[PDB]
């Protein structure tokens, strides 16, 4: 069941923005990259282009990829998607504007296709990281130890459990449209759309037309390109101009809700214990940075903080009554230090 | 600096003696013991009379026309001022003017006699680096002196000077295991630090 | 104007050196590295190969690709260039043996193209760091902030204000030409070039001639196999044998000058300001290490300087006649601290 | 001589296991990543994939590929092998399992060639470091420097150094067997090979026959599907399943023993000797952190160590008889201070 989301598919178009970093500076990319989510665990981060890749133009196939070129889209295969940080990144899913894809760390998000005749790509800032939820505070998901409540995104796409809206697209500039009516600037339409004209001289005002010519001005640097063209909505990026008439319907889901995964997760080598008098000596050794902490179930707390990274022999003065012992998310300890002395 | 290697000598059968060009800071120092790999495997056919000779002055970076500290030995000048004065019912005049006691500045109608001042406190230290717009009141060391990677490693007098002063410490060493290249050993410039490990 | 500098394109050939870690080790790449110049703030790098792309071997298009192929140059299409370092730079312009290309910070530089056939790249170690000009310790230029003087190269070629030394190659190895004459080991010429020959035994002495046999020696492998090949003058490389014969003319500019660009630039975000009796409480909450800095105007100057990228309440002990603060490339900001204790 | 190892080639056959993050998640891999050993020095690890790349099934050419598809092999070319690391590697050789690439350091290990439809990856965690040897701590092999014994992998495969234990595989589930005869679940079988079958129900209970029918259970989803093919011993991998019957012959060697070559290797810049009165003041400034440590030749050693990245005037309170002085891997120097106070 992948048509059950022709709310977006139908009725939104791959949007196309400003990418601020566009290979050489900021370009136009139809995948300029708004909303980067590095707020989850898993590696993952949930993307929105300003393309909506999916479904194509009308019905078929959310492995295919329509972005923007042109006024137009162009609704082919997704051949050779990139996201990538620091490392290249690994796709999870796409649905709709959005990806969720399975990122390293880094401190810049750098997301980019292959049209095939250009390598057209889109990158952005932004500070992401991936600690694992435990006391483990890894830099990467391992093969094996133990589960716990991570936060993370879906696969799946028949998901509404939150929506974005989506109005209209204000205009945009087409200055492929002004040609030259061998004296006049000519202005064209694409399908019969809304082309929205005048120049800064005196001739037609608003532009809501077919082809127009233009009587006054000459040169096309001082004319109104512009296509209202409202057959489809957009994302409401802020490197959107707004549709000026109204806010249109076009409420619109999101995939990739953030759910209450178990994480494949974390767990750090298990300790030395060693006896003492009323003392635990424990030499250890983690993989990774460790928060180990302590409850002296006394009355008096008396807790225990310390982030360990480096192998190192501690120790803890237990009372009578007990202790107990949490390294990493391996589950808490507990011990009976009652008397050694005789 | 820029460390624009010229292209050593490699020599097949025998020696090739350097001599000391006089290009600022000319480090050149013959190397035997090479079998230099070059597109065909080694080419000199011998194999302790392959000879190499490597040479490399240093010379300003094209960074240095524009991108360059600059040092000066400041002395105490002449203090200036665009004294408005909307005076009276004149009620205008904007008016550069000086500071020693004895200049007027007729321009509006007002004729005007400052200082001197009696607060001589140049801000500026004697000795100055100057670098963009980030002046520093920096003991540098001198022209002619500027250890290597201490600030001032390149002293050129000016941009357009061919001569200059390069303690650059650069120190060339054989290269390895009969292969065409040049290890040039030198310190990063006392010009890369001064830009991260600076005064303020 | 891509006609305007056949000082190098006409008369420089595409130079090949030994590449350091050449994917498995030492080769002898076309594209081997030098003058790597991470030097300049606005993500950048100039790089030399010692490869000559831009024009063909002739006359057309800087957008294609000539490097060594055997002795032989290969003019031809620039389709899957690849700079890189920690992450895939950007190229930003190529002309003669030298390319400009926005790059991350990196420990190393990694370049390489693809032939089409093989990978064929070459890598090198040069530190490289990316501070934008501004008291912000940014990683990475944004999209926005103030514009201030940054170093940076040009885009473009029409370009004098530098020339470094460019004259002939020194011969070069080609062991293809040591054939066999049956018997004796048979020496070829490319097109009638200077080949440079003798063998351990004794036979012909110098070698300036057409294809030579060896009366004397047998082994390919005690031989002169030589390439006086001085039609085309040569990047000076390091990693270049010299011409023995003489300081040939080649004088050939740089296209990549270091201008005075104001880079698109950092900016910190806006302070909150704090009264207290004279006496500036400033909690502070930057993007990026930020170097705050002031100047207590009195004569007695007692600045402070701090880079601050975790975010602190901070204390200026302001005076009667003022104190001055600097958040960063924002503009300097002035106070008037007279009495607030009544 | 690649034909002296058919101990392997001809006997053991491209293993598959289970990969624990394939790109999307844990999937089962023919190049399932074991035994990382990023334990050498050269920027080298020597992995051994499950996969059996190197001859064919039968008898040429170590440079092309056989890994599992389906139950059968697919012996083609390398074309795309791709080890990866927080960089991409460097492949040095292959032979059997077993791959000997140079990486450099990274938190994990990521390996994939492209069978030319699909990537086809498969990553791990691993803890990478490249310390070369010597009291220099680089992060990379440069091109120059003193030479010393590294401990690193070879190229080559004429190796015996060490063999590990190669026996049997075990069963393998494959359920394109379990067809259905129209109405009762049908196995069939490779070439004959044997498979061990029954279901939940009570049906034919061992299963060593041709292509069966079974009379009493219906659905695929409660029947023994399993291939004992033994004919090709494999990797005793952890992610195998015990050949339960015995433990057969199949002792096969190692290729990349770990050997004592002498690494090209580190070397720190030179040091500025300066005199004082039974004390060396040095001025200091390495390219790296470099271990320098000294030992006042008295009956008193009174060392000093201290790794030095920072650029660093020192000091050393040399007394009469003498001191010596390890800057890095630069050989130790010595020196006299007697008097200078006159």
């Amino acid at each position: 069941d992948l048509d059950t989301h022709f709310t977006q598919y139908k009725l939104a178009r791959p949007y196309i923005a400003d990418c601020p970093n566009c290979g050489h500076s900021r370009c136009d990319s139809p995948i300029a990259i708004e909303e980067v989510r590095g707020d989850a665990h898993a590696g993952v981060i949930r993307i929105q282009t300003s393309a909506m890749f999916g479904l194509k133009t009308d019905g078929v196939d959310l492995a295919y990829m329509s972005f923007m070129n042109g006024k137009t889209q162009k609704s082919i295969k997704i051949d050779n998607l990139h996201v990538r940080t620091s490392a290249p990144c690994s796709l999870v899913s796409h649905h709709g504007y959005y990806i969720l894809a399975q990122c390293p760390p880094g401190d810049t998000v750098t997301v980019g296709f292959h049209d095939g005749p250009n390598r057209h790509t889109c990158t952005v800032a932004h500070k992401v990281e991936f600690r694992p939820v435990g006391r483990e505070k890894y830099r990467h998901p391992p093969e094996h130890g133990v589960e716990l409540p991570c936060n993370r995104y879906t696969h799946k796409r028949a998901d509404q459990g939150h929506y974005v809206e989506m109005h209209q697209p204000g205009l945009v500039a087409d200055h492929s449209l002004l040609s030259i009516h061998s004296a006049k600037v000519k202005i064209t339409v694409p399908s019969g759309a809304q082309v929205k004209y005048y120049c800064k001289c005196p001739d037609v005002r608003e532009g809501i037309t077919s082809s127009d010519h233009t009587t006054t001005c000459t040169d096309v640097k001082q004319c109104r390109a512009y296509l209202i063209d409202n057959k489809k909505w957009v994302y409401n990026s802020g490197r959107l101009p707004r549709g000026e008439g109204d806010t249109f319907k076009g409420k619109l889901h999101v995939p990739f809700v953030p759910v209450k995964a178990k994480c494949i997760a974390t767990l750090a080598p298990e300790p030395l214990v060693e006896h003492k008098h009323r003392t635990l000596i424990l030499h250890l050794h983690p993989d990774h940075p460790t928060l180990l902490t302590t409850r002296s179930l006394g009355s008096d707390a008396n807790p225990t903080r310390q982030w360990i990274e480096r192998p190192t022999t501690v120790n803890f003065t237990v009372t009578g009554e007990g202790l107990e012992y949490t390294w990493g998310n391996h589950p808490p300890k507990r011990v009976w230090a009652q008397e050694s002395g005789e | 600096y820029k460390t624009k290697v010229p292209s050593p000598v490699v020599k097949c059968c025998g020696a090739t003696q350097c001599t000391s060009k006089p290009h600022p800071d000319y480090q050149c120092q013959v190397f035997t013991g090479v079998y230099p790999f070059m597109w065909g495997g080694a080419y000199c056919f011998c194999d302790t009379e392959n000879t190499q000779m490597s040479e490399a002055y240093v010379e300003r970076s094209e960074e240095c026309s524009i991108d360059h500290a600059k040092a000066y030995k400041v002395h105490t000048g002449t203090v200036q001022a665009m004294v408005n004065i909307t005076y009276g019912s004149v009620s205008w005049r904007s008016a550069d003017v000086y500071v020693n006691g004895e200049t007027p500045a007729k321009i509006g109608d007002a004729k005007l006699i400052i200082g001197p001042l009696s607060s001589a406190w140049s801000p500026f230290d004697n000795k100055v680096v100057v670098y963009g717009h980030e002046v520093y009141n920096y003991d540098f060391p001198e022209y002619g002196t500027g250890k290597a990677g201490s600030f001032g490693d390149l002293q050129s007098r000016t941009s357009t000077s061919n001569d200059l002063y390069a303690n650059t410490n650069l120190k060339l060493q054989r290269p390895q295991a009969g292969i065409v290249h040049t290890p040039f050993t030198q310190a990063p410039s006392g010009f890369e630090r001064w830009k991260r490990d600076k005064g303020a």
